RNA sequence: AAACUUUCAACAACGGAUCUCUUGGUUCUGGCAUCGAUGAAGAACGCAGCGAAAUGCGAUAAGUAAUGUGAAUUGCAGAAUUCCGUGAAUCAUCGAAUCUUUGAACGCACAUUGCGCCCGCCGGUAUUCCGGCGGGCAUGCCUGUUCGAGCGUCAUUU
RNA sequence: UGAGCCCGGGUCGAACGGCCUCUAGUGCAGAUCUUGGUGGUAGUAGCAAAU
RNA sequence: GGGACCGAGGACCGCGCUCUGCAAGGAUGCUGGCGUAAUGGUCACCAGCGACCCGUCUUGAAACACGGACCAAGGAGUCAAGGUUUUGCGCGAGUGUUUGGGUGUAAAACCCGCACGCGUAAUGAAAGUGAACGUAGGUGAGAGCUUCGGCGCAUCAUCGACCGAUCCUGAUGUAUUCGGAUGGAUUUGAGUAGGAGCGUUAAGCCUUGGACCCGAAAGAUGGUGAAC
RNA sequence: UUGACCUCGGAUCAGGUAGGAGGACCCGCUGAACUUAAGCAUAUCAAUAAGCGGAGGAAAAGAAACCAACAGGGAUUGCCCUAGUAACGGCGAGUGAAGCGGCAACAGCUCAAAUUUGAAAGCUGGCUUCGGCCCGCGUUGUAAUUUGGAGAGGAUGCUUUGGGCGAGGCUCCUUCUGAGUUCCCUGGAACGGGACGCCACAGAGGGUGAGAGCCCCGUAUAGUUGGAAGCCAAGCCUGUGUAAAGCUCCUUCGACGAGUCGAGUAGUUUGGGAAUGCUGCUCAAAAUGGGAGGUAAAUUUCUUCUAAAGCUAAAUACCGGCCAGAGACCGAUAGCGCACAAGUAGAGUGAUCGAAAGAUGAAAAGCACUUUGAAAAGAGGGUUAAAUAGCACGUGAAAUUGUUGAAAGGGAAGCGCUUGUGACCAGACUUGCGCCCGGCGGAUCAUCCGGUGUUCUCACCGGUGCACUCCGCCGGGCUCAGGCCAG
């Protein structure tokens, strides 16, 4: 149950906020799970998707298929990963869109910012686990 | 109405005003009340736990049970039965209980520095000139024009000399 | 809206033409020009008897009647078959008032919902909790567009004593679907008789039961009402030795034979 | 009395619980600033004026200057220690004076006064 | 017997009712007080690759600066544009700028991208000619500054 | 009896129904009713206006 | 003797009779037929008999008159305040928390300190006065009870009793001009003669609001153009 | 001749200010008519709408020339009752307050009238290293003191102080903070059903190819990272001048608002001709004064305040402004005129008037290619779970229309009762128990044994076997039972 006055449990405002979000807010919405090896390595649940993440699809008709993310189409809330293509009438292969909630991240594209992202998550996950424990 | 329809069509952000109030709802600081104030409780059960009184008026409704926060002779004079031409004017001479109340009496009756007031350098020089000439006869210092130009009463100089230490 | 249906400039065409005497929109350069206006029968017109905010929404009920209906809802909760007739899965609890000891609820023993769930499963409220969980269905109608998406059932009602048990058990029972918590000083008829149907399954606490005699002795202007009957069992009234000794002989039978 | 346009001057009170919680937060914010202090001021016991209400007393506006002097409370210190002063009211009787002086001595006994700085 | 006409059924039309949906309205409640001569509200002209609509912006023109996030924008044409980086973005924030003509509208006129004055600069034969640019030039009133008038009025032989 | 109600066959794609209570912007053949759609007149009048 | 239509009810009970059971308070017995169709439904059409086109309005009535090309959707006694009657409910000589305060799981629910509204004694224009002489009375009815002797609800009839006011009579007395006691009236009361009200729910009616829905000519305020 | 002071002007001199917008709420000015009284004019509507002027987050009012008659109360404002009372009226329609009482919130002050006169102590400029220089304003009065339930002046003896830093705190933005994508089925897609789990101070909401607590954003509590501006603030440096302040006493004083009040008159307004208030006009005050009340009480006895100067938060209002949260509301002929190009398209000289119009699919995968021909069109072929979902796009009613089929039709059809003919469609009692014999297996069968739960005498397991009993099963034989219609 909500208790704070600044949060609204309104279907009208929530669907408005989701479909009219700017690109920075759309980045957090298109977040993906980490794989079980990656969870036990960095103690991270989920991060937003980049352009260089090797990923495995777990939902849909392209299940059990692995590939590298080619583009992050934030406008239609969908990503394109490598080699999942569908042929048009002319034979031109157009990429098939997969939601980031339908995939699981196998390899990350690491830089200075991504390490800072993952260190901030494992900071708070350990801090409250210590707080819950002792 | 035409205002609000323009904003929906516009690619400009809706300026979200944070919930700021004029008056703070809770006490703050490093005083006794601020440390023992409970945010979740209300005024009456806070002052219950402190041991104080919030309202001095007549009770305007039913209160919660156990809050304790809302409160011979010859000449026939009723004032004489109540007794115990100037009074002290900047302070009042005053003659199993909650901890916050026990603290509040402790800083109430703690000893306070006097912070005495001194006379100026010219004032003690004015008196030092006066005592050397006349002496301990305060009457002659009152009626002497050259060392008492402000023509002050001998009782005032006597009181001023006592503050300097000279008799 | 008060201005709805009549922010339009229209006038009747009179008896000059063979059209219905309705206000018709002036002008001649649009699709709107010439159409009827201001009628409840007219499209884009004002509705008959517009709804106003000064309708009486709240009704005043006597405090004596409210305290009567709460005491009746309390008594129906102590009656066993009224609980299973309301819908509660009461087939495992070993007593219908079903007091739990305060030591198992008070303090921080229940403030985590894993211990709140364990306490309910042990005392017999387990089927009632799962009944609410397994009954979550989408709402039939148009209230799902108005913020009322799902409907589930009502589980047990926690009743405690805030002075003795504390207020930390509200957090424990808050997220279990169906179970509700109420202090013994502020009992609610909307919770005690949901839907107007008596017999809410109430789990009590040992501190809440000693308090319950005190809170009904402290309501001013209200005493516990005396029933107009002393014994509510009709079969004890009629099939008694006192009444049957002075009765006449029967004049007939339940089945009456056809003479002709 | 529906002779005028009653529809354009009708006031409804759907904010009655909303004004109540706003009123309680104003009293809450008043004791936030005045934390050891009470939220109100001392008012004298006053006798209602007319013959219908002669036999009932109520809270008045402030204490007489003679009532402050008999209780030993200075007049220019009284508003600073939470006592309301009214220079318009007069005693006119010893019973009104004795009742309010006794009230001020009771306030004096219950009072905790703090030393300046 | 066909045609035509009526009734019924199957299939095909016309039309948009019914069911379902809703980035909309309506009503209530709560926190707060913020337009303009430092040029507002409104009107107009322009600014993009393909811009038709809408939105944003002002010749610094779908925008510049600064801060934060951290790798897009996207219907098609982009770059050697940036990826352990002061750094993508039709991103967010926003404290610095730019801000054409009008409009209370302010040198005069206004339906013309016209007609004057004071100060300064630039280019083209150039101290003389021409064109352009920059800062100025409304009314009433207040305080001060400065200038002027009045046998209004005072002093002026020590 | 009736207002109505249940089932079969086809179509169709995401929500809906019974009971007991509460509620109301709650039941249409007419109002030269309102809005929309569509007829006979009629492939007729006639080629005027509009397109 | 011949024919038709019908078989309601479902252990026994009753009245009877020609008494080892019958025709006596309502049909049994026997035999046959029925699944590539017993028996139904809907549509189209034929046949016999029947049978004015609906609504509104006028009138004793018809006859006129108004509306109806067709289909879908919309579409007309509503909501407030104040009265009044009745039903239910809570408490009851009282009743009503919800202006407000306390409180809260936060517009919900729960609690109430003081006043206030209506009621709990009336009458007279007024000064003002003010409910018992009789088990608050007698008598007769009267539901109910009964030790069968009598008690007697509510209510009514009559004879009474008292009080407010009016018209009288006029006591001790009294400030020397104040009083109403006692005794009366073919008097009046929306009087007493032992309380019934307050809050609420449902329905109905009355009044006012747009007031069941639709439908003038007018008048007024403020603007825009320029004239029959 | 010079130089003032006074008054009136100029300057493209320096420094500022006003206009316009908005106007839901607020303060003023001005001001209708329709209606009602079953006609209508007083009245009402209404001190309203329209018109004009002027502010703020509130405005306005406000610290008594008050209310009262009491044992008095005590600035203003708003709620409840007072109360449909008093009061006024074609006494009809009607109109219509206030004091008291209960609450909400409360807070008090500044001048003018005084001689600083042992010292204009005050203030605007513009020139500066900023530390302090001049110019002007002003004595026709700028500071200090004082503002009538007061005060001043002396005396008197106690009691009070002032600045500058300031750690830190509160408010608000911010970063992070729980648990299944485990197995099977259907399905284009699992967010569905079954099994096994987990989190929950989070089972609000939303998205994801169908109903997701555990896929994602968020959601709950406490912390935690960085930032903005206000306010508070433990402490620490400092002060100072015979400087300011509160009282007490008294052989000393105590100034309180004029074309205002009031008398007469005209208008307007009010419940209110003690004129209810206000405005204009004529006349025009007082100082043990003046205002308003009470009272037959014996003369205006008494009570209560002090007008003509001024400021002031809160409780109050709000169809507007910056946001935010909700609903027993409406769901595309509804709800705002506008879910979408909406004050748009369009009309009118102009003021103004003012619409219609939502839905492919999970994803454009929006039909490549072959082939008729001039097209908003077909036939093949393909995409898709589905194209009779093909940007005429969810579902796709009726009116109305075409084709095919059946029947009928001599100057109306339609309808009621009852057959009949033909066409199409449906399918009638679910269609069973009991005995006998023989075999086989079980038990609720053995005074068989061990165990578990329990309402403590009932159930449920495990192992024994078939003396008895009872169930089934298989193979025979037998019995009766039945639904509808006839004779």
């Amino acid at each position: 149950m909500k208790v704070r006055p600044t949060v609204s449990s309104s279907r009208r405002k929530a669907r408005k906020a989701h479909f009219s979000a700017p690109s920075s807010v759309r980045r957090v919405i298109m977040s993906a799970p980490l794989s079980k090896e990656l969870r036990e390595k960095y103690n991270v649940r989920s991060i937003p998707i980049r352009k260089g993440d090797e990923v495995q699809i777990v939902r849909g008709a392209h299940k059990d298929k692995e590939g590298k993310v080619t583009s992050v189409y934030r406008l239609k809330y969908v990503i394109h990963v490598e080699r999942v293509t569908r042929e048009k009438a002319t034979g031109q292969t157009v990429p098939i869109g997969i939601h980031p909630s339908n995939v699981v991240i196998t390899k990350l594209h690491l830089d200075k910012d991504r390490e800072n992202i993952l260190a901030r998550i494992k900071a708070g996950r350990e801090q409250v686990a210590k707080a819950k424990g002792k | 109405r035409e205002l609000q329809k323009r904003k929906r069509r516009s690619s400009r952000p809706t300026i979200r005003m944070p919930n700021r109030r004029k008056k703070a709802l809770n006490p703050a600081g490093n005083n006794i009340i601020a440390k023992s104030w409970n945010k979740k409780e209300t005024l009456s059960q806070n002052y219950t736990r402190f041991g104080l009184v919030a309202k001095l008026g007549k009770a305007t409704g039913g209160t919660a049970p156990g809050n304790k926060a809302l409160l011979s002779e010859s000449d026939a004079v009723p004032q004489q039965q109540q007794q115990e031409n100037h009074i002290r004017q900047h302070d009042l001479e005053l003659e199993s209980k909650p901890e916050v109340l026990r603290a509040l009496e402790r800083e109430a009756t703690r000893p306070v520095e006097k912070t005495v007031r001194h006379q100026s350098e010219r004032e003690r020089e004015w008196l030092q000139r006066l005592v050397d000439k006349h002496g301990d006869d305060v009457a002659a210092m009152a009626r002497d024009r050259k060392l008492n130009p402000y023509q002050q009463t001998a009782s005032d100089i006597k009181r001023r000399l006592k503050k300097a230490g000279l008799l | 809206s008060e201005k709805a249906g009549h922010q339009t400039s229209a006038e009747s065409w009179g008896t000059g033409r063979a059209v219905a005497r309705i206000p018709r929109v002036s002008g001649g350069g649009t699709h709107r020009a010439g159409q009827g206006a201001f009628g409840n029968m007219c499209r884009s017109g004002r509705m008959f008897a517009p709804t106003k905010i000064w309708r009486k929404w709240h009704v005043k009920i006597n405090q004596g009647q409210k305290r009567f209906a709460t005491a009746s809802a309390l008594a129906a909760s102590a009656v066993a078959p009224l609980l299973m007739a309301r819908g509660h899965q009461v087939s495992t609890v070993p007593e219908v008032p079903l007091v739990v000891d305060s030591a198992a609820v008070a303090g921080d023993a229940v403030a985590k919902t894993a211990a709140a769930y364990k306490l309910l499963k042990a005392i017999g409220a387990g089927p009632d909790v799962e009944k609410v969980k397994k009954s979550k269905k989408l709402r039939a109608g148009k209230g799902k567009m108005r913020g009322r998406r799902h409907r589930q059932r009502r589980g047990p009602l926690i009743v405690y004593s805030p002075e003795h048990d504390g207020k930390e058990l509200v957090k424990g029972f808050r997220n279990i679907p169906g179970v509700e918590t109420c202090p013994v000083d502020a009992l609610n008829l909307l919770q005690l008789a949901p839907g107007g149907h008596l017999g809410r399954f109430i789990v009590w606490t040992s501190a809440a039961i000693k308090q319950l005699d005190a809170v009904y002795e402290s309501k001013k202007g209200f005493f516990l009402p005396a029933n107009i009957v002393s014994q509510a069992d009709l079969s004890r009234l009629i099939n008694s030795t006192e009444i049957q000794s002075v009765l006449r002989a029967p004049k007939g039978e339940a089945r009456t034979k056809r003479a002709c | 009395h529906f002779r005028k346009h009653w529809q354009r001057r009708v006031r409804c009170h759907f904010d009655q619980p909303g004004k109540k919680v706003t009123r309680r937060l104003a009293r809450r914010a008043k004791a936030a600033a005045l934390a050891p202090r009470p939220v109100d001021k001392l008012r004298p016991i006053v006798r209602c004026p007319t013959v219908k209400y002669n036999r009932r007393t109520r809270l008045g506006r402030g204490f007489t200057l003679e009532e402050l002097k008999a209780a030993g409370i200075p007049r220019l210190l009284a508003p600073t220690i939470g006592i309301a002063v009214d220079h318009r009211r007069k005693n006119l009787s010893e019973e009104s004076l004795a009742a309010n002086v006794q009230r001020l001595k009771d306030y004096k006994a219950r009072l905790i006064l703090f030393p300046r700085k």
